[PDB]
């Protein structure tokens, strides 16, 4: 039986759908805001977590959430990744950034591993929502519940999985496994991120604005 | 962290 | 089914089993890489491995094969870690010695949860046979078969589980959920030790020794 | 000659001057501010500066004039560091708070130098107008002006030493080599604060706050 | 009087002249190491110091040296910077390889900056030798010596400058202040060089072999 | 946005 | 070169 | 810290 209906998490896909080359990502941040967050309320049970925890998994989940939407997308696309914000990108424009390194890796082990199983929008979804209950982040008020609703999802994604495909046996193990190249993935972004604030120097100790 | 964006998100949910 | 077995890899699990917390990782390089050669050829699959690809994986596979072990016996004590080295570290010290980000994250993240759900060695084990066998890894010269001996892991995985416990049915995917955890402790530890060369001594620049 | 004074910055010095080790300096970060600011209009010929180039170089100075201050009022102290917010540092603290390689290059590489060669207000506030006025810093509007600035300050600070200290005849050079120990603990103490940003909380991606 | 003669640290630069783009830089290490050493042991008393202070010194050098001596060379170039190996740099090159970064800084900071004091062999060497001995470097077995040889070469070169060029009074310092400028550089260059390592990971904990 | 708060200190 | 290490227990 | 280069440059001082 089921109380996560893997149907909601697929209306919440959907919901969302879209309707220099690394400086293009930065300033998109407002919609992305929008596009995570009206996501997030469409998964069961989200709102009903204490609101203080809704901001952490957010907070928390924002750079995997992101990477694992556009990762997807550009299952279309041809050695290249498209941004919710409808631009592509490709390897020799992105190593002209230096995030060549994601970009192996974001292609290698994700956009294209996706296109190998045909990864469809529940799985997706189911994925997301996976990572978005995360009860490894700091501050929960309550690490237990975001458990709980991470167990439902996996429960009812396996469930899924088994249904639509009874002859690949693999699947779900197949769809958490792309979990850990997701979450470092997210790491690599982050250190270059940081990396570039930093020696990019420029504008680079604007730590100060931080309650200065 | 009560940090500028802890808030920014609060009132996302609900409006922007 | 055990076109790929289990007791076995306990087995394997027992045979490398032992019969400034810096500084000691960093003594012992000698030993772990003792402990974890032999420990890939006890794997089922793993030495028919065109050997230059049993490279790679371990090669790849160092840091988190090293951590996961360590955190699985500090199941064993409350308020530390236990090291191969047969030293005990202690959350005061590696705070103390500022690392303290590290070493909280292990508790938290993968010790806690390890207790929390009393993992064993066929499961310890089973989830390194995983982390061993990964098509992700770079330049493998076949790689879509590593693939396999990972697909045949976890299957047979599926099953100890399913049997020892069947009134948990999604313990399995509770333990493949910590995979996420353990990479990003790995490249954690990682940051750490580029980040403490790198304020280093005058001796940072050594690099020089790649010399070719 | 005094196309740019002495006496002056050593008032400026004096103006300004005040009648868990990491976050005290990120406690403060208003004081500093307050300090900083009004030190530059106090020295001659810095406030007909562009208010724009005011500004690059408040903001690229800032580390270093900062560290400075606080490296020259620890002359006082054997053993430790004096802030702006009336506490003292401890070498067993900032160690134990894992910053004890950046505590550890400021006294032996600043102010054990500043002591074993007693250096006064003059000195310490001419060396500073040095650092204050950069040419090398980005985006000046005009730059191949701030350069004379410090032509003008080094001169006069040429004649404060042949005076005072002409036994020594090199001091003035002695004075001026300090100058690369200050940025390269400029810069380690940045490498500091972005490394404990990244081991940061899931807090770590907040550079969405740019959000433009 | 001269006991630190500027004809011979001009001897020692003359005889040292040379007789992807990244990569290239790298796997030079073997004619760098005879560039810096033949380099050395030709400035006056270095060969005095106990061996095992040479060592560090060199060590500890090793960076700001070779940049100290591609940006003079490269005042010939025309937006570019020529290596000892003979091969010249573009900006555009260097950003398609995200060492645009130092590239800006060593040709706004040094390469120009050189080229507009018409700066030459003996001043150069001067200022090499002052980074050489650097009597801050870690492990020294007696810092003072260093800093006395430091205090040498500053002195002649001081009295060298007054000599040549009479009318510039500040030739002196504006040298000395080309030294933040190029500690800068080195550490900017390391941060590259360590972001390298590890996020190229492909073969990135190559750590081991430390000892191992 | 920095800027802003030093001139607002400049003046 | 750690590869050769490796190998040389590899064996 | 008698490290592999320390060596490398000890001898270096006199032929390589």
């Amino acid at each position: 039986n089921e109380d996560m209906p893997v149907e909601r998490i697929l209306e919440a896909e959907l919901a969302v759908e879209p309707k220099d080359p690394v400086t293009n990502i930065c300033q998109a941040a407002d919609k992305q805001l929008f596009t995570l967050v009206e996501w997030a309320k469409r998964i069961p049970h989200f709102s009903e977590l204490p609101l203080d925890d809704q901001v952490i998994l957010l907070r928390a989940g924002w750079n995997e959430l992101l990477i694992a939407s556009f990762s997807h997308r550009s299952i279309a696309v041809k050695d290249g990744i498209l941004l919710a914000t409808g631009l592509h990108v490709h390897r020799n424009s992105a190593h002209s950034a230096g995030v060549g390194a994601i970009f192996d890796r974001v292609l290698t082990e994700l956009v294209s591993k996706m296109r190998d199983m045909q990864m469809d929008k529940t799985e997706l979804g189911c994925l997301r929502a996976i990572v978005l209950f995360n009860p490894d982040s700091k501050g929960l008020s309550n690490p237990a519940e975001v458990e709980a609703l991470r167990e439902k999802v996996y429960a009812s994604l396996e469930a899924y999985c088994k249904h639509k495909y009874p002859e690949q046996p693999g699947r779900f193990a197949k769809l958490l496994l792309r979990l850990p190249a997701l979450r470092s993935i997210g790491l690599k972004c982050l250190e270059h991120l940081f990396f570039f604030k930093l020696i990019g120097d420029t504008p680079i100790d604007t730590f100060l604005m931080e309650m200065l | 962290t009560n940090m500028g964006l802890e808030a920014i998100i609060r009132k996302a949910l609900m409006g922007k």
